[PDB]
RNA sequence: GGAAUACUGCCAGCUGGGACUGAGGACUGCGACGUAAGUCAAGGAUGCUGGCAUAAUGGUUAUAUGCCGCCCGUCUUGAAA
RNA sequence: AAGCUCGUAUCAGUUUUAUGAGUGUAAGAAGUCCUUGUUUGAACGUGGACAUUUGAAUGAAGAGCUUUUAGUGGGCCAUUUUUGGUAAGCAGAACUGGCGAUGCGGGAUGAACCGAACGUAGAGUUAAGGUGCCGGAAUACACGCUCAUCAGACACCACAAAAGGUGUUAG
RNA sequence: GCCCUGAAAAUGGAUGGCGCUCAAGCGUGUUACCUAUACUCUACCGUCAGGGUUGAUGCCCUGACGAGUAGGCAGG
């Protein structure tokens, strides 16, 4: 989806402050958003 | 025109004549099944029931139109003696949003007077030399209600094209004939 | 319907630099000269590299037969679109003129190769001077010296529903 | 290549999406990487507005008003000088008229039978 | 109240077309043209009957 | 058959007559129906169509209004015309001299218009007066003003 | 070499036979023939004649003949199925 | 269905021109000129002015904006594009038609086939389909082919291997 | 190209029937003819539209239209 040429913007972005933002930007944060949250997951389990 | 080819040939050369400026169609086949945009082509020609005529100036523009509906009209190249038995026979003027015929000089004088037509025959010479106010003189005129021809369409299927042995598309000089007989 | 010969000779449209294009001329049968015009338009879209809306026709001609009472042998050769490729025939038609050779060929063309006129193409129809050239039985049949061939069995007809006496076909 | 709000754009691809190939929008968001374009797609009876987002080398400026305003120069232009210069006009585009007559020459130019 | 065909009624023809009454009298349908002697070309004739 | 272009035994409407069963307010229509199509005047022609309006359609005009478009430069000496009822205002203390034509006027703004010096007249009145509308001034109240 | 004829087209060329229709209801209009008064096939049929004068035309009713016509309503795409 | 407007107004299931793609966009008051003000240039302006030769064709008398509520919303069939397939049928998308609400002519008969859409009549002419008889209409004219111990008058799909045959015709 | 074989069950039956063989079969060409609620013209009904008019929601002149379930409006 980085890569994709040419991506639709979906139609509830509209209404907020993040329908100006890359699409594929907001897939990139995302995409690393869950990353962090499984480390933090692991993180915790190692603490238990 | 048939001096000019005699001396043509007689000089080793050849004579071509201008290509024909006005064209007259019919429509053919009836308002049942037609597709989309050969119908509103021909709602744009005024082609509105089967067996009604109109006078179109040749251009580029209309040539494609034509090609447009070409599986669903007859037309042709109308001589002038085709264009005046239409006029005095079939001939009505749009007055008022109204179908009047044309049964006296003062009715075209009154309508058609500000582009110099004064009688039949100045608005029969306005269609055969398609002159400055064709469009004004052609949209005048009410689309003409032709009948059936009278001794047939000589073909025993009609929705073949002219060549191959049917009736549409351009069918040229015998629109005379076929335009004729159904007046 | 009942063919008629006609020259067509039409050229491309003349540009800058380039006047006079060359003139190209071709003998077509049709039934009339809308149909000629536009069978020539196909052949020489065909053969050459010229389209209908990049040319023009600059004349348009009918060809009579010069001795129309005088009966002729005639060597046609034609080709026939296929699924194969094109495919040469060659038949022999004695008739006094070149349009009734041609009617009777598009005829026996449907009758035996159920061929169409769209599907029909003329490369030649020639005359043959000798007869010593004909090569087909069925006309040289017909070159015998003193024919006589008499037409048995005639049968007549009626004009009525009912006939009072039993007929003949004496003749 | 500088596109700004409002600007007239052809996408041009140098995978998915292959139905917006050659469709014309208007440029409505820009950013550093990315520009946002505005397209009329038809749907049932009704036209509805579709937002894209395209990478830059997918879309060029287009080139569709060009002709019309380069005409209106040249229309004012000639206006004005039959102003100045008392002589009648014309100023409206005409379609292709059929041709005149003409005489065809066999001068060198015989006929060929093919 | 009824519409009369001028192709068939002389007196509406002539009420329409005031110059039907001279074409008549002068038989402009039947006019006769001028003769003249003009020859085609040798290169026409023989592009004609060439083959 | 035939291919209509457009729709078949469509009406045009535009209100062609009051709704009304009033003997006076059909007489009226009558009158202008007959200005309207002898005089070739858009007053007549305004005045007729106003008379086919219905009841939310025909709001008030007070006679501070009146007052109000009396006070534009040039305009003292028109006669007013409502083509309804003519309310009485307490929020003006000044009424100036002039004619006002109304379908009706209450009490109070007769009385106030005859107080200040001018008349109350009728529709045919004024249609005696003016047949053209000459030196007229048509008012209408406030529409958005009711909900 | 000089004619003719076919084919195609045109005539505000002439003319014979058949069928259906006759709406409108003082005048007004556009024209045509006449030097003219007038006349006309020109903003929709009149003139002349016969027979009958009642079941004769017509209506109704019972039927016969030619051709056409499946039993309605509901419910489901749809229904003789 | 009601109002306010406007009405050379608003346009258009169409073409043309220019410009993209391998069908999109644009074609004037939601303009244009001179005049040099805004943060030597883009982009906005101060003031004046040019029309019924106001900026392609064709058609069009209704158009725009506000309120305002009866019935209904998972159907079948066909054509054209794309992607994947099966022993074979086909399966997923997108657009466009036909039918349900719809009679009439023809296809003997008939949901989707060919014509054509419907006030009551008269006359004329046709469509599709037909003209031996049933049955209105040539046992017409013309060139050829075919004889089948259940020909053919059919759907252009399958049986069908372009296989077999000392049938016959033309290449 | 046409013809024959190129697989068939099971009440008696179907190019719609009769029947047809230089066809009334097959391919093609030319004409003539037949007849739809379609097309042309006329009359009449109704609807809509445009006009005129000092029993006036009446009268007169002109043009064009008429399929229809749930549903809607109007006159009886
Ligand atoms: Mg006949
Ligand atoms: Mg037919
Ligand atoms: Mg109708
Ligand atoms: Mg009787
Ligand atoms: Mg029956
Ligand atoms: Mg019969
Ligand atoms: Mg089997
Ligand atoms: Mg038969
Ligand atoms: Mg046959």
């Amino acid at each position: 989806l980085d890569d994709q040429w040419l991506v639709e913007v979906d139609d509830k972005v509209k209404g907020t402050d993040n329908e100006l933002i890359d699409p594929r930007t907001l897939n990139r944060a995302e995409r690393k958003r869950l990353v962090k949250k499984n480390e933090k997951q692991q993180r915790r389990n190692m603490k238990n | 025109i048939i001096q000019a080819k005699r001396d043509a040939k007689a000089a080793g050369s050849y004579y071509v004549e201008a290509q024909h400026k006005l064209v007259f169609v019919v429509r053919i086949k009836g308002i049942n099944k037609i597709p989309p945009k050969p119908r509103k082509v021909l709602q744009l020609l005024r082609l509105t029931r089967i067996n009604s005529g109109t006078f179109v100036k040749v251009t580029k523009a209309t040539l494609e139109l034509l090609k447009l509906i070409e599986p669903y009209v007859a037309y042709g190249y109308p001589s002038y003696s085709t264009i005046r038995q239409l006029v005095y026979k079939r001939g009505f003027g749009k007055i008022n949003k109204q179908r009047v015929p044309l049964s006296d000089n003062a009715i075209i004088e009154a309508n058609l007077g500000k582009y110099g037509i004064l009688s039949i025959d100045d608005l029969i010479h306005e269609i055969i030399t398609v002159g400055p106010h064709f469009k004004q003189a052609n949209n005048f005129l009410w689309p003409f209600k032709l009948s059936n021809p009278s001794g047939g369409w000589g073909v025993p299927r009609k929705f073949k094209h002219f060549i191959q042995g049917g009736s549409f598309g351009n069918r040229e000089e015998f629109i005379n004939k076929l335009v004729k007989s159904m007046n | 319907a009942h063919f008629k010969e006609y020259q067509v000779i039409g050229r491309r449209l003349p540009t800058e630099s380039v006047p006079e294009p060359k003139l190209f001329r071709m003998r077509i049968f049709a039934s009339n000269e809308v149909i000629a015009k536009s069978r020539y338009w196909y052949f020489l879209q065909k053969l050459h590299k010229v389209k209908k809306a990049s040319g023009e026709i600059v004349s348009i001609n009918q060809i009579n037969e010069a001795h129309p009472t005088k009966v002729k042998n005639f060597g046609v050769w034609v080709r026939y679109d296929s699924r194969s490729g094109t495919h040469n025939m060659y038949k022999e038609i004695r008739d006094v003129s070149r349009v009734a050779a041609v009617e009777t060929l598009y005829q026996d063309m449907a009758a035996r190769h159920r061929a169409r006129f769209r599907s029909i193409h003329i490369l030649k129809v020639a005359e043959i001077e000798k007869t010593a050239d004909v090569k087909r039985q069925y006309v040289k049949q017909f070159l015998t010296k003193d024919l006589k061939f008499p037409l048995p069995h005639r049968v007549q007809k009626s004009t009525k529903t009912f006939s009072y006496k039993r007929p003949s076909t004496f003749y | 290549k500088v596109y700004k709000v409002g600007d007239i754009v052809d996408i041009k691809a140098n995978m998915p999406h292959k139905f917006y190939q050659g469709k014309t929008g208007v440029v409505y968001n820009v950013t550093k990487s990315s520009v946002g374009v505005i397209i009329n797609k038809m749907v049932g009876n009704r036209y509805l507005e579709k937002r894209l987002n395209l990478r830059v080398e997918h879309i060029k400026h287009s080139k569709c008003r060009q002709e019309f305003l380069e005409r209106v120069k040249a229309n004012a232009a000639k206006r004005a000088e039959a102003k100045a210069q008392g002589v009648a006009v014309q100023l409206k585009r005409q379609p292709a008229q059929p041709r005149e007559s003409r005489i065809v020459s066999t001068e060198g130019n015989v006929p060929q039978t093919l | 109240v009824l519409k009369k065909n001028p192709l068939k009624n002389k007196q509406v023809l002539l009420r329409l077309n005031p110059y039907a009454k001279v074409f008549a009298a002068e038989k402009l349908g039947s006019k006769k043209a001028e003769k003249t002697g003009t020859k085609p070309a040798a290169v026409f004739t023989e592009t004609l009957k060439h083959d | 058959g035939i291919d209509h272009t457009s729709k078949q035994h469509k009406r045009s409407g535009h209100r062609t007559a009051p709704k009304s069963d009033n003997v006076y307010l059909k007489l009226l229509v009558k009158l202008y129906t007959f200005l309207a199509r002898r005089t070739d005047a858009p007053f007549n022609k305004v005045v007729l169509k106003a008379l086919f309006l219905s009841k939310i359609n025909r709001p008030p005009v007070s006679v501070s209004r009146i007052a109000r478009a009396l006070k534009q430069e040039g305009a003292a000496n028109k006669t007013v015309v409502v083509v309804g009822t003519v309310t009485d205002d307490a929020r003006i203390f000044e009424f100036p001299k002039t004619t006002v034509a109304a379908l009706r006027f209450t009490a109070g703004a007769r009385a106030k218009i005859v107080k200040a010096g001018g008349e109350c007249i009728t529709l045919d009145q004024l249609a005696v007066r003016a047949p053209k509308g000459q030196n007229t001034l048509i008012l209408r109240g406030p529409r958005n003003s009711r909900e």
